[PDB]
């Protein structure tokens, strides 16, 4: 224990709540919140200044068009899950929202969270809800300069700035608008990048996380849950179907913790962090990812999925060459063998 | 090679009834 693991040993998600002077700069922050250790529990909640805010008002958004809206139908038991995603016909956010208020997909009423959770995983492959996921877009006003997500003005602008290539939801916004009992399943993000998740308006967004320090056992867990998967896919996680409830992980002593966003948050994952959850009821949020100089070992190493051909995949190429240019010769002759250490932050 | 070592999108796989 070198300091690095000595922050935040639990490895738990934290939650920051920076000045606007803090959260002026994108980049600076996120490295701030990694020397506090953040980064350890693969999640982190940051509450911007309450006189921040992205949008005046979200009362125009009835005529949005959600494209590609999905049906979630989920077929499993015991805390092991398959999801499906039907693609339904375009529609608009005001006939979602009207479906999603409707008593039919209406949030059930409950206490405490605890409850709310316990309807979930009792009842996620019932009444399958329809979630208006991927949809290409932002919500932000031009003038926002803070943490605007349609440009964080990371390094990972490279891929575009030097071949021009464009990655819906990658270097690029999503939009999502959820009802209640649509999730997430378990995943990393593509190329084990970093994501941010602001949840615009609406009914909160619960979220699960395993420490990257431990994403290889939640992997074997899920190989020996979903053999069949594992072996057409090593990376078969990433086609996001796969639902594991927390007292799965909890039975097999997998680490994890658990929080809920609230509207007007944001959600920072880490590289090779794996992450799930579920909406409360009717909400938007948007999100796309984003990089770090410490993201590049992770993005040479990220085990990709091949038995689909649409899949996300980035030439880490530019990357090493400009920031590792000793070792871009090693690495280019498959013999660099870097260990990654997911306490160290970036010295 | 048989893809692009760039590209590709987030939205993950997407059935129709
Ligand atoms: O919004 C969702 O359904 C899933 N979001 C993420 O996985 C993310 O922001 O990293
Ligand atoms: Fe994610
Ligand atoms: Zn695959």
């Amino acid at each position: 224990a070198s300091e690095s693991e000595t922050l935040n040993p639990s490895a738990r998600i934290m939650t920051f709540y920076p000045t606007m002077e803090e959260f002026r700069n994108f980049s600076r922050y996120i490295a701030y919140i990694e020397s506090q250790g953040a980064h350890r529990a693969g999640l982190a909640k940051v509450v911007p200044p309450k006189e921040w805010k992205p949008r005046a008002s979200y009362d125009d958004i009835d005529d949005l068009v959600i494209p590609a809206p999905i049906q979630q139908l989920v077929t499993g038991q015991s805390g092991l899950f398959t999801q499906y995603n039907i693609q339904k016909k375009a529609m608009t956010v005001r006939e979602f929202r009207k479906i999603a208020n409707s008593d039919k997909y209406c949030t059930p009423r409950y206490s405490e969270f605890e409850e709310l959770e316990r309807k979930y995983w009792k009842n996620l492959t019932f009444n399958p809800p329809i979630y208006g996921a991927d949809v290409n877009g932002t919500l932000y006003e031009k003038h926002v300069d803070e943490w605007n997500i349609g440009r964080l003005r990371t390094i990972l602008d490279l891929v575009e700035k030097e071949s021009g290539i464009t990655i819906e939801g990658v270097n690029t916004p999503y939009l999502y608008f959820g009802m209640w009992k649509t999730s997430f399943a378990w995943h990393t993000e593509d190329m084990d990048l970093y994501s941010i998740n602001y949840l615009h308006f609406g009914e909160p967004k619960s979220w699960y996380s395993v420490p990257p320090e431990h994403g290889k056992r939640l992997e074997r867990l899920a190989k020996g849950f979903f053999p069949g998967s594992a072996q057409s896919c090593e990376a078969f996680l990433r086609h996001k179907m796969t639902l594991i409830s927390p007292l799965m992980l909890k039975k097999y002593g997998i680490p994890f913790d658990k929080v809920t966003q609230e509207a007007g948050e944001f959600m920072i994952t880490f590289p090779y962090g794996y992450h799930a959850g579920f909406n409360h009821g009717f909400n938007c949020a948007e999100s796309t990812n984003f990089a770090t100089r410490r993201w590049i070992e992770y993005g040479k190493q990220a085990v990709l999925c091949s038995c689909r051909k649409d899949m996300v995949k980035i030439s880490m190429d530019v990357f090493v060459r400009k920031f590792q240019p000793e070792r871009y010769k090693l690495w280019k002759a498959g013999k660099d063998n870097t260990v990654i250490d997911h306490t160290l932050p970036t010295p | 090679k048989s893809a692009p070592a760039t590209g590709g999108v987030k939205k993950p796989h997407r059935y129709r009834p």
